[PDB]
């Protein structure tokens, strides 16, 4: 696991190292690298897992994670590579360092064969996320947003902490493979249903849970671009990836405890998808849409059987990309326009057609079409959640109406009808924003060629 | 901007506790948990019910 | 073909119809089948015999890899990791060997749903009845495990329905 | 061997070239309608052999040729089905596309955007190939939802418009309300039948219950505009002419109608079911026939 | 395990003779590498607060640094590991002195115990 | 030119060095993970006539 | 460029506020009116009529034709609802409920 | 890359799983075993616990 | 109205976040708001050692 972790380290003292005009160039080629030797983890196997030592370990669910985080760095430089064009190059370098460091503590976070390393780098990311949304925000309340975004999270992961450690104390270790060849049933007493609370909140905190999911919207809205990027595509992951390797130790309890959450998520998605349709911020939209989407993942690990695991793993991994790139979409009109609102803008399709196709087919792949990997994802979630109960065809019914209806309200609205006359700064769309959408979108039709690649390992 | 700042970021500092908001807010942030939870439980202990006694003709039925 | 086994993939005699041409008109069906041929199939067979020779000329070999048996989950003691990990590779292994027989059934019936033709429902009873009773042992052994399953989950399904089958045999005799 | 499986596989096939050549710079010439129109009849004379070939004999056929992903005792494949339904609809909706593109060349003559006009009637046809071949119901979902999403960017043609906007979102919601049903029986088949090929399902249903006929006829009242579902097929008259020509009049609109049509050895077994699919057809044709009788757009009269 | 108390300790040693019968560490021990590393990272910001060039100010300070650094780091090791030794072996005395606290577990296949199955529905 | 060049691209050298410094240390922790090498009840195997270990 | 006393406060309870909200939004004072005192966060936003985006004259040289608004003019609260692509207030030829009870 | 992941080996043992299951239904179907059994582990292996109630 | 200013905007925004800040602004107000006499903090630790004389044993 080190022939990754020890390029991403160098990636530090090359970057700090490089000439003041040459430092873009340098850490876009190097993480295209180190994305190109991550995709040898794909070769996994249908036995345990890819043991490399006694602390990192691989698996069919860790693996399309490690890629998408390894491949979304090289777009992240190239997308803030614009609005950070005024700014010293030491300030550049640093916030290149912060994501860097974010890439190497996720790498580090997914591996991670024991729980209290996990939870040490599954926090260690909060550090480099709050200084680049609280830095390098436009706003005045990028603060506020950090705070919300740090907090929150600490409300959920400190008990987890305490938890963690009181299993080690009786079950002896927190490896996971020992956790799950040991692994005994949970009875249902007080103390075990706060155990599986304390378990499996910190994690439903980061999805975001329907309840608990006030901080994304400001986290989104405020941050940077990249900041973003890396928010929607793999932070939000970290929280299923953590219930997907936990759920292990509270059987049975879980039937009875995830009633309230099940609840809350089918609600919510309703609830958010609904809230898409009013909205006159693209930002706040595409973080709703993140919600809803996230909700479906949390309702398809709770119900736990091998089709909601196939279908969850499929679809954050194509969230993460459509999110992303529907980010970067907003970002380039916001590039030129300098408002983030979706009303102001209009009849874009007419001035920038190539970006209007790209924007299409962002909403087409967010809409859910098949025979994309989106749509593979909720088809098994929805096909699992019919088999746990037959009225559940109706909520799961309505989120994709809702869902296609905000997704082309989206499109429509900013691409579609008659141009704003007053706004004349709207200048060619460049080679590097093209780039980065079609970087964007071509792994996703890539994938769905082979989606075995993103089932997980339950496949 | 007055719209726009009217319709996200002035709504809690204008917001006052009152009857008729405390009463919509819980009916439209509990009434419909509550209800699916209902309606889900129901099913699923009818189903429960129907697998225990045998009589639910679950042939073929593999994947899950 | 010789590339796959025909006792695994049974098919009928495939007996088919001689042409009875009642009239003197010469149908369409026989010239356009024999101008496709001459202009489509022999230009491929000679394509596929160049090929064929070229693949002749370099041969080579690969194999099918077998696995020993090891003592399953009931022969390991209670915390004995070592015997424990073997057993689930074996159990693993067994249970993609089974969704795999499953696979082969369902192939077996799907050939002959489209093969029997407006006769499927009587001339496909045995596809039928083989695949309902390969179904049942499946679904016995694996229906309910879910995800995070395991050998010892397993053998505890099959005892809890042992000691059923045990108890409801003990009260039929003792009725 | 047996021509009819190659012919009837190139016939899609080569209705896929000009999409592959839209990159190239005949796209940018003033050919490209013709060259649309030209491999749009040539592939609808090379498809008139395999139907030869059935009324001489009645030859039927499945290609299940390219391996999908297989999930447990789940196999999914790209198969096609070829049975007198698809061989019969096929060369009909193929000469009914000639007619319509060469009508367009003279009718979308003065539109800047005629190439790409013409690449949204070729990628709509292959959408409804896919769905009238498609053997399994994942592949059948593809194309279904294909032709929606083609029929919408073709209401919307005129993007300037408001109301081919409205028209257009107003058919992606009714078309979504039927994909609700179409999802239902989808989940139903693959938690029962354990499988969305045709075959098992045919196989291992004697007797159908109530619900996945129930959501297969949901989606077909969505995607044929019944009487419940009915406002986007005449709202859909903001397209230009050949599309609602071809679109909704002719091919797409029947899609729904074919689904039904293709689950008939279920449909049978079901007295409930047939009943509703026979009340929702007469009160949906009355009430059509209603409004028609008193409308002054010709468009209208004709939807 | 409150080891100040531990009988023949003598008070102010920080490496017994006892603890020579250990292996010590290797000089590419890779706590060693990080406490260097910890050194290096002294010298780079001992160099950035005094506004030098933080790379190439000082590279005697900097090789001071680390070398003060890394022999700590060594001593520091050999405490450790000596710790967790004197720790291992206590435990494994007392559990030899106390079999009737220790008691052999008899050892049972999986075959011949009942464990209660809940299935996932 | 060289010697010229190398003072400005010499840091295109760090992350490939990086990538084989890794590989190198994965072998090495390789290397202590072998006490169960040849003894699994799966691939117990007789050696080759010219064979030391089943893997390195 | 937009000054602090530009954006939306809290609802208006004296006259001289009243007519310095009505002053902000571009508006006459008698023709200002805030929505009502609620626990609802409108605060002082004046309440426009609810009619639709569709109804206003399509012949007026606006200055965002496809919307029908004009630059400085006061926006409708729900003005996201009422775009032309959504549901209109517009006058029908028959009332709404004839037309009601004689569809159902 | 794509080309990489495309022609990755066949470390998930699909085709051998699908041989195993090939040689095994045919060597059930010979001997005409009732293919598939209904227990995962042979029970007499396993010691049930009496009840005597 | 419902989804998006009544519950979004105002009541799980009232609940988790604003209940914790104004409790915590409350209470650091509380302790924090001493007017430096050491005749009240020596009567507060007389109190204290009072009280736990008493219950301590
Ligand atoms: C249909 C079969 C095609 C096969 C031939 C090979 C085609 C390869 C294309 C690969 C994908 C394209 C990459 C996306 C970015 C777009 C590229 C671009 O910049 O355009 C500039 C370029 C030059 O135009 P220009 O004049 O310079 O610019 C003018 C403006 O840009 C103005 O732009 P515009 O108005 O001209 O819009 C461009 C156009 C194209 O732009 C797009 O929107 C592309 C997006 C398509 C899908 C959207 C996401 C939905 C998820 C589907 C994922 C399936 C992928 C399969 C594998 C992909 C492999 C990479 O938009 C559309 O026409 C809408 C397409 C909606 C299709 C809905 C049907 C979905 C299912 C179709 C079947 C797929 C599986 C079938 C299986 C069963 C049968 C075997 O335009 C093109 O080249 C058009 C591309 C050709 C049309 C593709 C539409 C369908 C293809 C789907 C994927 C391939 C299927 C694989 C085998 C199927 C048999
Ligand atoms: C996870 C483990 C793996 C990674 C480990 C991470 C830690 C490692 C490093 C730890 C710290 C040691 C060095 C930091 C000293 C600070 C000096 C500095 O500022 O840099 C300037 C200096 C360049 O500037 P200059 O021309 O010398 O003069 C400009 C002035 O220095 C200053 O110019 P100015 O004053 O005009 O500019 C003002 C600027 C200057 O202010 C600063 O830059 C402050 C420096 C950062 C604070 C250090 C905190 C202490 C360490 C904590 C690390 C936390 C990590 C945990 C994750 C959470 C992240 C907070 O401040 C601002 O702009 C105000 C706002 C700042 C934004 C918010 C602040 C966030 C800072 C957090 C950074 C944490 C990571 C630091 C990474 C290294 C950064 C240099 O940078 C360097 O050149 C040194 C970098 C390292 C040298 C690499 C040499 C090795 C390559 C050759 C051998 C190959 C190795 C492999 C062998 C085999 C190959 C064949
Ligand atoms: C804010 C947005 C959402 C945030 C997250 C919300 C999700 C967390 C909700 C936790 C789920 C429920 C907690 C406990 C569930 C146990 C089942 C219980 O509710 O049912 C009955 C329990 O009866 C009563 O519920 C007893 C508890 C009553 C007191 C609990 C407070 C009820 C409302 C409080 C909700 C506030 C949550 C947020 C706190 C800040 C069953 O009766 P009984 O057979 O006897 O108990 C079985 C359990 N045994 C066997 C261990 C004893
Ligand atoms: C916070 C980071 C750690 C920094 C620590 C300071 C570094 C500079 C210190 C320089 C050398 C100090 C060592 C002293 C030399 C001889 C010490 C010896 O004589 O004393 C022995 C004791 O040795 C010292 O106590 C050990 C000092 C080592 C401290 C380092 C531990 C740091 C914790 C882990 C953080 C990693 C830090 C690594 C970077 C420095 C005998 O103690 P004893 O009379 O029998 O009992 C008294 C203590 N009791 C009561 C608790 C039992
Ligand atoms: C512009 C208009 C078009 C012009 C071009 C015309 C040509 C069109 C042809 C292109 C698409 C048409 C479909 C034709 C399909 C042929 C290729 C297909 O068959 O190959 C697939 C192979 O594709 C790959 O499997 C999928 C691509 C790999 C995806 C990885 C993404 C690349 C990494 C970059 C970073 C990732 C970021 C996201 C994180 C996860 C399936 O292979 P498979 O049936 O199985 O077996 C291969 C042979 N075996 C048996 C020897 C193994
Ligand atoms: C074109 C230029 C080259 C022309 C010369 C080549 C002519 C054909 C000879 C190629 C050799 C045959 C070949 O490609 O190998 C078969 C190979 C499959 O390999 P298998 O092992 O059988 O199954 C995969 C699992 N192991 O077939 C292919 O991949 C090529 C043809 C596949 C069909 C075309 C794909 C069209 C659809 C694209 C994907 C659409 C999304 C998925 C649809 C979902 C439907 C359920
Ligand atoms: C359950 C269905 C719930 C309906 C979802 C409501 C979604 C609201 C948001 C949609 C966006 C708003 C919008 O689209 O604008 C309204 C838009 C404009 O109207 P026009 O007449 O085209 O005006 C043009 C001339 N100026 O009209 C629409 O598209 C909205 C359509 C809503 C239809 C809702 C009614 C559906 C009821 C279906 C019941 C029948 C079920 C089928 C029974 C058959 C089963 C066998
Ligand atoms: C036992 C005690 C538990 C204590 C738990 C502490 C939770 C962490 C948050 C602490 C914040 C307390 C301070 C505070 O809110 O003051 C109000 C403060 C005043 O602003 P100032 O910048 O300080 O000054 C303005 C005047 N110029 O208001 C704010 O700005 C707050 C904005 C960020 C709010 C953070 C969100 C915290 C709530 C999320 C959930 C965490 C709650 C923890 C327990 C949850 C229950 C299980
Ligand atoms: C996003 C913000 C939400 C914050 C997360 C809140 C959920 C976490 C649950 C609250 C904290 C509990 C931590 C428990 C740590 C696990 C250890 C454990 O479970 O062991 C139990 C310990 O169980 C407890 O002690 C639980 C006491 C709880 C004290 C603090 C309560 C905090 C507030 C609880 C009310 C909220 C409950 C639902 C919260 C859901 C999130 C909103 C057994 O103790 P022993 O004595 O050792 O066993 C021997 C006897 N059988």
């Amino acid at each position: 696991m080190l022939k990754i972790i020890i390029p991403t380290t160098m990636l530090l003292p090359m970057t700090w190292m490089s000439k003041h005009n040459m430092i873009w160039i340098n850490a876009t080629v190097h993480s295209l690298l180190i994305s190109l030797i991550s995709l040898s983890l794909l070769n996994q196997l249908g036995e345990n897992s890819l043991n490399f030592s006694l602390t990192f370990f691989s698996d069919s669910l860790s693996a399309p994670l490690l890629v998408l985080t390894t491949w979304l760095l090289p777009l992240m430089l190239m997308a803030s590579q614009s609005h950070l064009s005024k700014e010293t190059t030491t300030r550049k370098k640093l916030y290149i360092t912060m994501l860097i460091l974010l890439q190497l503590f996720l790498i580090m976070t997914f591996t991670a064969t024991e729980l209290i390393l996990f939870y040490i780098l599954f926090e260690a990311t909060l550090v480099p996320t709050l200084i680049i949304i609280t830095r390098w925000g436009n706003q005045t309340e990028r603060l506020n947003a950090g705070l919300y975004f740090l907090f929150y999270t600490l409300a959920g992961s400190l008990p987890l902490l305490v938890a963690l450690v009181y299993i080690q104390n009786t079950t002896g270790s927190l490896n996971f493979l020992i956790i799950h060849y040991w692994s005994h049933p949970l009875s249902n007493s007080w103390s075990n249903i706060f155990m599986w609370l304390a378990c499996i909140m910190a994690f439903m905190v980061k999805m975001p849970l329907y309840g608990l999911h006030l901080w994304l919207p400001k986290a989104h809205v405020e941050a940077p671009i990249a900041g973003s990027m890396v928010l929607a595509a793999v932070l939000l992951k970290l929280g299923g990836y953590g219930m997907m390797r936990i759920t292990t130790i509270l059987n049975p309890l879980t039937n009875y405890m995830a009633y309230p959450f099940l609840m809350l998520s089918m609600w919510g998605m309703i609830m958010t998808s609904s809230i898409c349709l009013r909205q006159t911020d693209l930002k706040s939209l595409i973080a709703y849409s993140s919600v809803s989407h996230m909700a479906l993942v949390i309702v398809a690990i709770m119900i736990q059987t091998p089709w909601s695991f196939m279908g969850a793993t499929a679809l954050m991994i194509a969230h993460g990309l459509t999110s992303s790139m529907l980010f970067c979409l907003a970002n380039t009109n916001y590039e030129r326009v300098h408002s983030r609102t979706m009303i102001l803008a209009r009849g874009l399709q007419t001035l920038l057609p190539l970006m209007a196709t790209w924007w299409l087919v962002a909403s087409l792949t967010n809409l859910a079409l098949p025979p994309s990997i989106n749509l593979i994802g909720e088809l098994f979630i929805i096909t699992a959640s019919f088999s746990w109960s037959n009225i559940t065809i109706i909520l799961m019914g309505m989120n994709m109406m809702i869902t296609a209806l905000y997704s082309l309200y989206m499109l429509i609205t900013t691409q579609r009808g008659k141009y704003t006359h007053h706004i004349n700064n709207i200048k060619p769309s460049f080679t590097r924003e093209n780039a980065l959408m079609a970087l964007h979108i071509l792994p996703l039709l890539l994938l769905t060629l082979n989606p075995k690649m993103i089932l997980g390992p339950l496949y | 901007i007055r719209w726009t700042y009217a319709r996200s970021a002035n709504i809690y500092p204008n917001f006052r506790p009152t009857p008729k908001t405390s009463l919509l807010g819980a009916l439209f942030g509990i009434g419909p948990l509550f209800f699916w939870y209902y309606v889900f439980k129901t099913d699923r202990d009818k189903k429960e019910k129907l697998i225990q006694e045998g009589k639910l003709d679950q042939t073929f039925n593999i994947s899950y | 073909p010789d590339s796959w086994d025909k006792d695994v993939y049974p098919e009928p005699p495939r007996r088919t119809p001689a042409p009875a041409p009642q009239t003197s008109l010469p149908n369409p069906v026989t010239y356009l089948t024999k101008i496709f041929d001459l202009l489509v199939d022999r230009p491929v067979t000679l394509a596929r015999e160049f090929i064929e020779q070229q693949h002749a000329k370099n041969r080579y070999y690969y194999y099918h890899r077998e696995f020993r048996r090891v003592p399953d989950i009931t022969e390991c003691e209670e915390k004995d990791i070592l015997c424990m990990f073997e057993a689930e590779m074996q159990w693993r292994r067994d249970y993609k060997v089974d969704q795999e027989i499953v696979n082969i059934i369902q192939e077996r019936l799907k050939a002959c749903q489209q093969r029997e033709g407006e006769s499927y429902r009587q001339n496909c009873a045995k596809e039928l009845e083989q695949f309902t009773q390969v179904s049942k042992a499946f679904q016995d052994r694996y229906s309910d495990l879910g995800a995070h399953y395991s050998a010892r989950k397993c053998l505890a399904k099959q005892k809890q329905r042992m000691l059923a089958e045990r108890k409801a045999a003990k009260e039929a005799a003792a009725a | 061997m047996n021509p009819f499986a190659s012919l009837t596989l190139t016939t899609l096939t080569i209705l896929t070239i000009p999409i592959m050549m839209s990159n190239s710079n005949i796209y940018k010439t003033n050919l490209y309608p013709n060259y649309v129109k030209t491999t749009v009849s040539y592939a609808f004379t090379l498809s008139l052999v395999p139907l030869l070939m059935f009324m001489h004999t009645g030859q039927e056929m499945i290609i299940s040729n390219w391996h999908w992903m297989t999930l447990q005792t789940v196999e999914l494949s790209l198969s096609f089905k070829m049975d007198y339904f698809s061989v019969m609809f096929i060369p009909v909706a193929l000469f009914v596309t000639w007619s319509i593109m060469e009508f367009s060349m003279w009718y979308m003559h003065s539109d800047p955007f005629i190439n790409r006009f013409f690449k949204y009637l070729l990628l709509f046809l292959i959408t409804m190939m896919i769905l009238v071949t498609a053997n399994n119901l994942f592949q059948l979902f593809i194309g279904w939802e294909g032709v929606g999403i083609m029929s919408f960017l073709l209401i919307g043609w005129w993007h300037g418009r408001t109301d081919a906007n409205t028209a257009a979102l107003q058919a992606i919601l009714y078309n979504r309300i039927g994909d609700i049903g179409f999802v239902l029986s989808m989940a139903w088949f693959l938690t029962h039948s354990n499988a969305w090929d045709l075959q098992q399902i045919f196989m291992l249903n004697n007797e159908c219950p109530n619900m996945p006929l129930i959501g297969l006829l949901l989606a077909a009242a969505g995607k044929s505009a019944q009487f419940g579902l009915h406002p986007w097929l005449p709202s859909a008259m903001e397209g230009p002419t050949p599309v609602s020509a071809l679109l909704h009049s002719s091919t797409m609109v029947v899609a729904g109608v074919f689904l039904l049509i293709r689950f008939y050895p279920l449909m049978e077994t079901n007295k409930l079911v047939q009943t509703m699919t026979l009340c929702l057809g007469a009160i949906t044709t009355l009430f059509t026939a209603l409004c028609a009788i008193t409308q002054n757009d010709i468009k209208k009269i004709v939807a | 395990t409150m080891m100040s108390g531990r009988p023949g300790r003598v008070p102010l040693q920080f490496l017994p003779n006892e603890a020579r019968s250990l292996p010590p560490p290797k000089l590419t021990d890779p706590r060693l590498v990080y406490m260097g590393f910890l050194g290096y990272c002294s010298g780079l910001i001992d160099n950035a607060i005094r506004r030098r060039p933080v790379v190439s100010a000082g590279l005697h300070r900097q090789l001071l640094y680390v070398t003060s650094f890394v022999f700590f780091g060594y001593y520091l090791l050999k405490r450790q590991d000596y710790m967790y030794a004197l720790r291992d072996h206590d435990m494994f005395a007392y559990v030899k002195s106390h079999p009737e606290d220790f008691p052999e577990k008899d050892k049972k296949t999986y075959g011949e115990i009942l464990e209660e199955f809940h299935p996932v529905r | 030119n060289v010697l010229q060049i190398v003072r400005d691209h010499w840091v295109h050298i760090l992350v490939p060095v990086g990538f084989v410094f890794g590989c190198y240390l994965d072998r090495r922790s390789d290397e202590k993970l072998t006490a169960f090498r040849n003894k699994s009840l799966l691939f117990k195997r007789e050696l080759r006539p010219n064979e030391e270990v089943t893997w390195k | 460029h937009v000054t602090k006393d530009m954006f939306p406060g809290p609802y208006p309870k004296t006259p001289e506020e009243r007519a310095a909200a009505a002053k902000k939004y571009n508006m006459r004072v008698e023709d200002y009116e805030p929505y009502p005192d609620d626990g609802m966060g409108y605060g002082d936003y004046p309440k426009l009529p609810d009619r639709s985006q569709q109804e206003r004259d399509p012949w007026y040289d606006w200055d965002h034709p496809d919307l029908r608004l004009n630059w400085g003019e006061p926006i409708h609260w729900d003005l996201d609802m009422y775009i032309r692509n959504r549901v209109d207030t517009s006058p029908t030829p028959v009332s709404w409920n004839t037309m009601c009870k004689h569809l159902f | 890359g794509s080309t990489f992941v495309a022609y990755l080996p066949d470390y998930r043992m699909q085709e051998w799983a699908r041989r195993e299951a090939e040689r095994l239904v045919k060597y059930r179907e010979a001997n005409g075993l009732p293919l598939m059994e209904s227990n995962c582990f042979d029970p007499n292996k396993i010691q049930l616990p009496e009840d005597e109630d | 109205k419902s989804a998006s200013s009544l519950l979004d905007l105002i009541w799980l925004e009232t609940i988790l976040p604003k209940t914790t800040s104004f409790i915590q602004m409350k209470m650091s107000i509380m302790v924090s708001n001493q007017k430096g006499l050491i005749k009240l903090y020596f009567l507060s630790f007389l109190i204290t050692i009072m009280i736990s004389m008493t219950l301590f044993n």
